């Protein structure tokens, strides 16, 4: 897996594939 | 924050899954 | 099962532009 | 839901905004 | 909508969805 | 410039539509 | 109407790499 | 146009360059 | 020939997240 | 290969990792 | 073509279309 | 390195094809 900052759509995208069927929650900044 | 853990600092895979449903 | 999996790709990305800071859930089923 | 609805027909930004928060 | 700099393909992509059926014009730098 | 209004500075939605056909 | 709408996604993005600074129009109809 | 032509068959970079400027 | 060409788009991108630094080859045929 | 296998059915990250290095 | 730094998935993506049928090799950092 | 030639410095098209199979 990437040792990189995932910063945007890339963050989401990543989550998208990491999580897959499970699904996910994106809060953005907190 | 996923953003503050994976954008402001690098994230591992594990570290990402924390944020799955 | 791709064409909904490749579709979703786009949805999550566009849900990101539109939802700005409010955030979203992506799940179904 | 979003996928039946937006992966069959084109959701505009407006329709997509529905699935925020 | 995002309070963010949209910087590239992201710019285009954005336009793509903001505009939709209308369509768009991308000049790039000017 | 869309670039100079939305890359060098942040852009609103409205501000984006300026650039639709 | 997605599969031309998801397709286009890609076209606009690739028209961006290739057209560099010249720019493009994206419209039809 | 581009969509009939490139969304049916694969446009290479070269074909795509046609719809610049 | 798109729907494998638009598909691949995604594969190369996801092969990028997953393969990190090891790298990949993308080819067939 | 990857395309027959992942463009027909959804490859998870794990399956995809197979085609690294 | 873009006179720009191509930095990630964008790098790959680019390669993807530049190379096409030929295909490609991504080493990442070296 | 493609990365060091096209990320750390700008790359031309040609310069990219160097990295095709
Ligand atoms: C539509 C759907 C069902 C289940 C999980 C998901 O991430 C998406
Ligand atoms: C923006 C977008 C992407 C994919 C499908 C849709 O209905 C809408
Ligand atoms: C092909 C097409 C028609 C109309 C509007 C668009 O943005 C694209
Ligand atoms: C680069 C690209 C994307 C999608 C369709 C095409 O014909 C070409
Ligand atoms: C599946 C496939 C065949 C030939 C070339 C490619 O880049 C990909
Ligand atoms: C991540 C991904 C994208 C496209 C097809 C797949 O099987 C998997
Ligand atoms: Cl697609
Ligand atoms: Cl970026
Ligand atoms: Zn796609
Ligand atoms: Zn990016």
């Amino acid at each position: 897996f990437v040792n990189q900052h995932l910063c945007g759509s890339h963050l989401v995208e990543a989550l998208y594939l990491v999580c897959g069927e499970r699904g996910f929650f994106y809060t953005d900044k907190t | 924050g996923i953003v503050e853990q994976c954008c402001t600092s690098i994230c591992s895979l594990y570290q990402l899954e924390n944020y799955c449903n």
